C-alpha cells in the first residue's frame, strides 16, 4: 500500500 | 450558497481521494487531496519543474483571464511524512461543486518533493484546516473555506467519504439523507491551528469499553488511523499472528485473519469502524503478510484520525465562531 501522512 | 463535490478514491485500497476542483477562467479542472490537516491550496502548475511533473494535469496560468500574480510573495511547506513542496504563489477563481470563490490564493509549485511526482491522480492539495496554518509569505492567506464561509447558507462542510467507493464533500449545509440517527457534535481545540478533539474512549471488537481520553486531529489529508500505543496493542492482540516489524515499520498480520472492529467515543456516541476497513492489503505483491490500518502515534507525537475513522462516519466541520465537530453513524 501507498498511505498518505498529509502538516509538518 | 452552497456546493457538493463527488470525491473519488484514486486507488483500491482508499489510500487517497481526489475532487475535482476549476480553477480560472476559463476554467482548469485539477483533481486535489482536500487535507483538513493542512491549510495551503497547491497545485501543479507550468512554473513546476519538468523532471518533477510525471503524468499530473498543470494549471496554466498565464491562460486564466482571473489570473494575477502575487508578487514577492513565496510558500513552503512540509508533512508528516518528509513531503515537500514550493513556489510562487497567484490570486484567481477556484469553484468546488458549484460553489464560487474568486481571488483565492492559488500557490504555484515550482518545486515538488519525489513522493508528489510518483502520484500521479493528484494534481495539488486543498487545505480545510484552520487558517493561521497557511504558509505564504511574507502576507498569509487563507483557505477556500474561510473565503467561501461568510457566502455559504451554514459555515460548515461535511466530510462524507465512502470505503471503496466514491462519497461527498458539501459545503454550505448537512444533507440529512446522508446519515443514521442523531449527529453528536463535540468541541475542538483550534489553537495549533487543527480539527483537533478528544475522543471519550475505545473498543475493540465485542469487548468492553475503555474510558480513556484521546486527543487527535480529524485529518483526511492522512490514510490510516495513528492512536497511542497501549490502544493500538490492546487491539493488535485480537489478532492472532500481528506483529511489530521494524522493516515495515508498523502492525502486521496475516491476510486470512479475520479484523475485529474499532470502536471509537464521540461524547456519549459510538462510532464502530469495522474489521474490513482495517486491512490495507499485502505488504509487498504476493506476500502473505498485510498491512493494518491502526498503527501508533509514538513517532508522530500527535494522534491521528485519518481514512479509516472518518471514512467510518458522517462528518461535519463546523466553521463557526465556536467550531465543532459532530460524527454520525451511516
Amino acid at each position: 500500500p501507498h498511505p498518505f501522512h498529509x502538516i509538518h | 450558497s452552497t456546493g457538493s463535490a463527488t470525491t473519488t478514491p484514486i486507488d483500491s485500497l482508499d489510500d487517497a481521494y481526489i475532487t475535482p476542483v476549476q480553477i480560472g477562467t476559463p476554467a482548469q479542472t485539477l483533481n486535489l487531496d482536500f487535507d483538513t490537516g493542512s491549510s495551503d491550496l497547491w497545485v501543479f502548475s507550468s512554473e513546476t519543474t519538468a523532471s518533477e511533473v510525471d503524468g499530473q494535469t498543470i494549471y496554466t496560468p498565464s491562460k486564466s483571464t482571473t489570473a494575477k500574480l502575487l508578487s514577492g510573495a513565496t510558500w513552503s511547506i512540509s508533512y508528516g511524512d518528509g513531503s515537500s513542496s514550493s513556489g510562487d504563489v497567484y490570486t484567481d477563481t477556484v469553484s468546488v461543486g458549484g460553489l464560487t470563490v474568486t481571488g483565492q490564493a492559488v500557490e504555484s509549485a515550482k518545486k515538488v518533493s519525489s513522493s508528489f511526482t510518483e502520484d500521479s491522480t493528484i494534481d495539488g492539495l486543498l487545505g480545510l484546516a484552520f487558517s493561521t496554518l497557511n504558509t505564504v509569505s511574507p502576507t498569509q492567506q487563507k483557505t477556500f473555506f474561510d473565503n467561501a464561509k461568510a457566502s455559504l447558507d451554514s459555515p460548515v462542510f461535511t466530510a462524507d467519504l465512502g470505503y471503496h467507493a466514491p462519497g461527498t464533500y458539501n459545503f454550505g449545509f448537512i444533507d440529512t439523507t446522508a446519515y443514521t440517527g442523531s449527529i453528536t457534535y463535540t468541541a475542538v481545540s483550534t489553537k495549533q491551528g487543527f480539527w483537533e478533539w478528544t475522543s471519550t474512549g475505545y473498543a475493540v471488537g465485542s469487548g468492553t469499553f475503555k474510558s480513556t481520553s484521546i486527543d487527535g486531529i480529524a485529518d483526511t489529508g492522512t490514510t490510516l488511523l495513528y492512536l497511542p500505543a497501549t490502544v493500538v496493542s490492546a487491539y493488535w492482540a485480537q489478532v492472532s499472528g500481528a506483529k511489530s516489524s521494524s522493516s515495515v515499520g508498523g502492525y502486521v498480520f496475516p491476510c486470512s485473519a479475520t479484523l475485529p472492529s474499532f470502536t471509537f467515543g464521540v461524547g456519549s456516541a459510538r462510532i464502530v469502524i469495522p474489521g474490513d476497513y482495517i486491512d490495507f492489503g499485502p505488504i509487498s505483491t504476493g506476500s502473505s503478510s498485510c498491512f493494518g490500518g491502526i498503527q501508533s502515534s509514538a513517532g508522530i507525537g500527535i494522534n491521528i484520525f485519518g481514512d479509516v475513522a472518518l471514512k467510518a462516519a458522517f462528518v461535519v466541520f463546523n466553521g463557526a465562531t465556536t467550531p465543532t465537530l459532530g460524527f454520525a453513524s451511516k
